[PDB]
């Protein structure tokens, strides 16, 4: 089990 | 006794040399983990990032590493405290955009001088963070475990 990475804004 | 020495590069914001200390689950083999230059490529919300710390932890299959940035120069504490304030006033973390293979995530928390110590980093394993300090940008690094 592997959680994904949250989205972000890029800058 | 630092555990890494280099940049962190956010673009028409801030570029400053640092060092990063131990905080938390922090061996010094994260040396070989991070770039020469940490390029913050984005930004992201605190709650956003503690949920998804609470999953990787029950997810057992990786390592929550604090560590603690200190400018190394008067010119590179100008800088350290832009990039500070760039996150602070926006009650924003930092992404990190070019993670190691080790890597899974890093961000940047802004740490007021008199502000609490997030919670889901509580309690810290290792030097820890002293009570009297200033403001701050600490690194959370998830890395791989297994």
């Amino acid at each position: 089990y592997s959680p994904t990475s949250p989205s972000y804004s890029p800058t | 006794n630092f555990i890494w020495k280099g940049f962190i590069n956010m673009p028409s914001v801030a570029k400053f040399v640092t060092k990063a200390y131990p905080v938390s689950g922090s061996p010094e083999y994260l040396t070989e983990d991070l770039p020469d230059s940490i390029q913050v490529g984005g930004r992201i919300s605190p709650q956003t990032v503690w949920d998804y710390v609470e999953k990787i932890k029950a997810s057992g299959t990786k390592e929550i590493c604090v560590v603690r940035f200190t400018p190394v120069t008067e010119e590179d504490q100008i800088s350290y405290t832009l990039l500070f304030a760039y996150f602070s006033s926006r009650k924003r973390y930092g992404v990190a955009a070019n993670n190691m293979k080790q890597v899974k995530d890093m961000y940047l928390i802004p740490l007021g001088a008199t502000d609490k110590i997030p919670h889901p980093l509580v309690p810290f394993d290792g030097p820890g963070l002293e009570l009297h300090r200033p403001n701050l940008l600490l690194g959370l690094i998830i890395r791989q475990k297994l």
